[PDB]
RNA sequence: CAGCCACCCGAGAUUGAGCAAUAACAGGUCUGUGAUGCCCUUAGAUGUCCGGGGCUGCACGCGCGCUACACUGACUGGCUCAGCGUGUGCCUACCUACGCCGGCAGGCGCGGGUAACCCGUUGAACCCCAUUCGUGAUGGGGGGGGAUGCAAUUAUUCCCAUGACGAGGAAUUCCCAGUAAGUGCGGGUCAUAAGCUUGCGUUGAUUAAGUCCCUGCCCUUUGUACACACCGCCCGU
RNA sequence: AGGAGUGGAGCCUGCGGCUUAAUUUGACUCAACACGGGAAACCUCACCCGGCCCGGACACGGACAGGAUUGACAGAUUGAUA
């Protein structure tokens, strides 16, 4: 019954990697902001939070039950051993994905990428972030793939 | 798509009795992990999966060696029509709201 | 001093099984020359040795200048 | 590599071709001085096969798949 | 535990083996006490991130 | 018979089929600790588990 | 002149009496019928060697016995058959003799002439 | 003045790595990935199903991989020392005490433990040599079989044999105090190590406290008809 | 200044034309060679066969539903094992 620590830590890393890749694959449309997982005695749980609280919670509970069944049936989880908790937002120290999604789904419906860059820059520095960088790699004007990197604010790279 | 239909109706029946189901894609396996002690050829069921996802009734998804279903109102209704399930069955995943 | 058969020098050699310690020039090296059969049946080792190709994996793709100038 | 020009040997194989009557006449045998169908072929005790499988008498070898007894006419 | 990871998939550039550390820290406590007191002390909605296991050998 | 018609060949040293499961590739797999993840995602989920660099 | 015999035992001596004496001294390459397990494909192979050495008329070259995934040879009884191994383009022709025992019958399969001792690559002055 | 050297002190009067600019390379990765420049992609085959011949085939032909290369040492053992590498896994199955047949494994219950519990005080490496080799290519590296997996094969992975090299092709190789090398312990395939590699010990050092020479990068001044920027520009037959 | 001072001698998966279909590249002189953290018959070949399934849903043509991969046994038989 007894298990070591390193091996189950790596197994939890596997589970975390798969859940997060699946999450970033699907849930990018509905405005999720911060997602985590937590542990209770013989019980695992996944928690999500966003500005669109009930929207991420979903309609008819389809997302909740569907993805919980997915993880339950894939990761050897015994039935019922996954649930969703609740939380709330403290402040705006993690405000990137809201404007990122805004620009993304403006561009998907028809919008210039650099207009979105202007907007996201100005909203991010109105929010109070110190500095922001957006690197769009590919073709923007012509068939030369220039990695258009837009910086603003300060960026340190050296130190603990 | 060349699996005898008895396994097809069995898989559909267990699908609707359980809801969604999982899929592992590999030809080298002798017997299915969850469907063990039955000796079901995996290639045929894989073709059935890609056919039903190409037929346009469950949103086709290729997710990194491990496949799941995409359940919706339209998908459930189509499965009900295709398996001719009685007009009294409700999936166990929607219990107690 | 009772040297065992598997310990013996010509242990279970080809043609005939002899356990006597006899050493004479003229025919002993011919007994060591059991290569007659292997080269005659043109086995894998024999079909290598027809041209003089290595049979122990020594990587001599273009090296081997010792004695080959 | 280049395309092998796969017509010199076996360009493509076609499906199995057989000649079958719309209503089976070869599987059932008549002429046994009976007003109804008479089963002259001896039934095999192996029930693992299907009910519609008709036991045949072949001159050489056996083609069943699971049991394949050995017998002859002599 | 040390783990070391090459980064350039194809050989192109330096041999920058990412050296990552997994340093696990362990504390033991053996107790001769009534069960209720230590159960109340311990089962107090423990902090996440620290793993506790009770053993009877 | 049936054992030669189909599936007369196993692979008991299989690494390709029993490769890193969470993504769709074989390389970047080390069999310690049950990794089943490439080095690129090994780093992408390193600090999340608790990995730190000091050397 | 003098013929060569393996431990003083010739083809008739290896053929008539079974390997009750070679039970411990049987070679590698699937000796493990006692330690790992027993495998198939020596039954239709036995039937086909019976067929090949039963209907064969004397004074002509016997039937080409074709092998793509080369079979295992377990006894020199099959000596007397023209074996065609799959080198990829033609028949690797082998006429088996009692001197083949203890080998893999695919070992006489080569699919390339030795590299021509001609010219090197274009840029050989480095 | 910033500072620098020596000395007295102190465990330490500079220990190593970690994080590591703005901007760019028309670099690698779609072979980490079903979003992405694509004529055969109308499911005609690279694997699904087979694994034969070989990157083990030969000529300067680019590749640290070459242990060892002999009286400093090769033999046999009297011998005396931390790896602080780590070694029992939800669809995991690969880490011989107590007795013996043996050159290895092979085992019959059987590798003590999910670990500082069980491997353990992990007796592995230059050593008072425990017969021999007092100056020479020699004692100095040195073709059949008994058995992990479906198959030892150009011995992949144990038993007897038929023992170039001279400090070594002209050789864009690292290194300044526990450091170069030797040697040893392990981890990456794990069906049992890795000829490399990654960590760690042991033995352990001679010159240095300097300088632009011959190598690269950088700065200042200067010239330019160059700006795709000298792999430039350009003139004439 | 100095130690290995390499390569000099048989001494990695990769490795240049590389005769055969093949012992090739996806990296090309501080940006190709311990390269995709390969103990190479394979997943420890991409260049090789053929049996192994022929991915076609979406308007509709064919008897205007039975055109059988999935069933092995001494002659057929590009392995009798399809």
């Amino acid at each position: 019954v007894q298990i070591s620590k390193k091996r189950k830590f790596v197994a939890d890393g596997i589970f975390k990697a798969e859940l997060n890749e699946f999450l970033t694959r699907e849930l990018a449309e509905d405005g999720y902001s911060g997602v985590e997982v937590r542990v209770t005695p013989t019980r695992t749980e996944i928690i999500i939070l966003a500005t669109r609280t009930q929207n991420v919670l979903g309609e008819k509970g389809r997302r909740i039950r569907e993805l919980t069944a997915v993880v339950q049936k894939r990761f050897g989880f015994p039935e019922g051993s996954v649930e969703l908790y609740a939380e709330k937002v403290a402040t705006r120290g993690l405000c990137a994905i809201a404007q990122a999604e805004s620009l993304r789904y403006k561009l998907l419906g028809g919008l210039a990428v650099r207009r979105a860059c202007y907007g996201v820059l100005r909203f991010i520095m109105e929010s109070g972030a110190k500095g922001c960088e957006v690197v769009v790699s590919g073709k923007l004007r012509g068939q030369r793939a220039k990695s258009m990197k837009f910086v603003d604010g300060l960026m340190i790279h050296s130190g603990d | 798509m060349l699996m005898p239909k008895k396994n097809r109706i069995a898989i559909y029946e267990l699908l609707f009795k359980e809801g969604v189901m999982v899929a592992k894609k590999d030809v080298h396996m002798p017997k299915h992990p969850e469907l063990a002690d039955k000796n079901v050829p995996n290639l045929h069921v894989m073709k059935a999966m890609q056919s039903l996802k190409s037929r346009g009734y469950v949103k086709e998804q290729f997710a990194w060696r491990h496949f799941y279903w995409y359940l919706t109102n339209e998908g459930i209704q189509y499965l009900r029509d295709y398996l001719h399930l009685p007009p009294e069955i409700v999936p166990a995943t929607l219990r107690r709201s | 001093y009772k040297i065992p058969d598997w310990f013996l020098n010509r242990q279970k050699d080809v043609k005939d099984g002899k356990y006597s310690q006899v050493l004479a020039n003229g025919l002993d090296n011919k007994l060591r020359e059991d290569l007659e059969r292997l080269k005659k049946i043109r086995a894998h080792r024999g079909l290598r040795h027809f041209w003089g190709l290595r049979v122990r994996g020594q990587h001599t793709k273009t090296t081997g200048r010792r004695g080959r100038t | 590599k280049k395309r092998k020009k796969k017509s010199y040997t076996t360009p493509k194989k076609n499906k199995h071709k057989r000649k079958k009557v719309k209503l089976a006449v070869l599987k059932y045998y008549k002429v046994d001085e009976n007003g109804k169908i008479s089963r002259l072929r001896r039934e095999c005790p192996s029930d693992e096969c299907g009910a519609g499988v008709f036991m045949a008498s072949h001159f050489d070898r056996h083609y069943c798949g699971k049991c394949c007894l050995t017998y002859c006419f002599n | 535990l040390r783990i070391t990871t090459r980064k350039t998939p194809c050989g192109e550039g330096s041999k920058t083996w990412d050296r990552f550390q997994m340093r696990i820290h362990k504390r033991l406590i053996d107790l001769h006490s009534p069960s209720e007191i230590v159960k109340q002390i311990t089962s107090i909605s423990i902090e996440p991130g620290v793993e506790v296991e009770v053993t009877i050998a | 018979g049936h054992q030669q018609l189909y599936w007369s060949h196993p692979r008991k040293f299989g690494q390709g089929s029993r490769s890193c499961r969470v993504c769709s590739n074989r390389h970047g797999l080390i069999r310690k600790y049950g990794l089943n993840m490439c080095r690129q995602c090994f780093r992408q989920y390193a600090k999340d588990i608790g990995f730190i660099k000091l050397d | 002149f003098r013929k060569f015999t393996y431990r003083g035992v010739d083809l008739d001596q290896l053929l008539d009496m079974s390997y009750e004496q070679l039970m411990q001294l049987y070679s590698a390459r699937q000796r493990r019928r006692l330690n790992r397990g027993l495998r198939r494909k020596q039954h239709s192979l036995l039937k086909r060697l019976r067929k090949a050495k039963k209907e064969a008329p004397p004074m002509e070259k016997p039937e080409v016995v074709k092998t793509h995934l080369r079979d295992m040879i377990i006894l020199p009884e099959m000596v007397g058959s023209m074996v065609g191994v799959y080198n990829g383009k033609t028949f690797n022709q082998v006429e088996i003799k009692p001197e083949m025992i203890g080998h893999y019958l695919g070992e006489f399969s080569i699919t390339y002439k030795p590299v021509k001792h001609g010219r090197p690559g274009i840029g050989a002055t480095h």
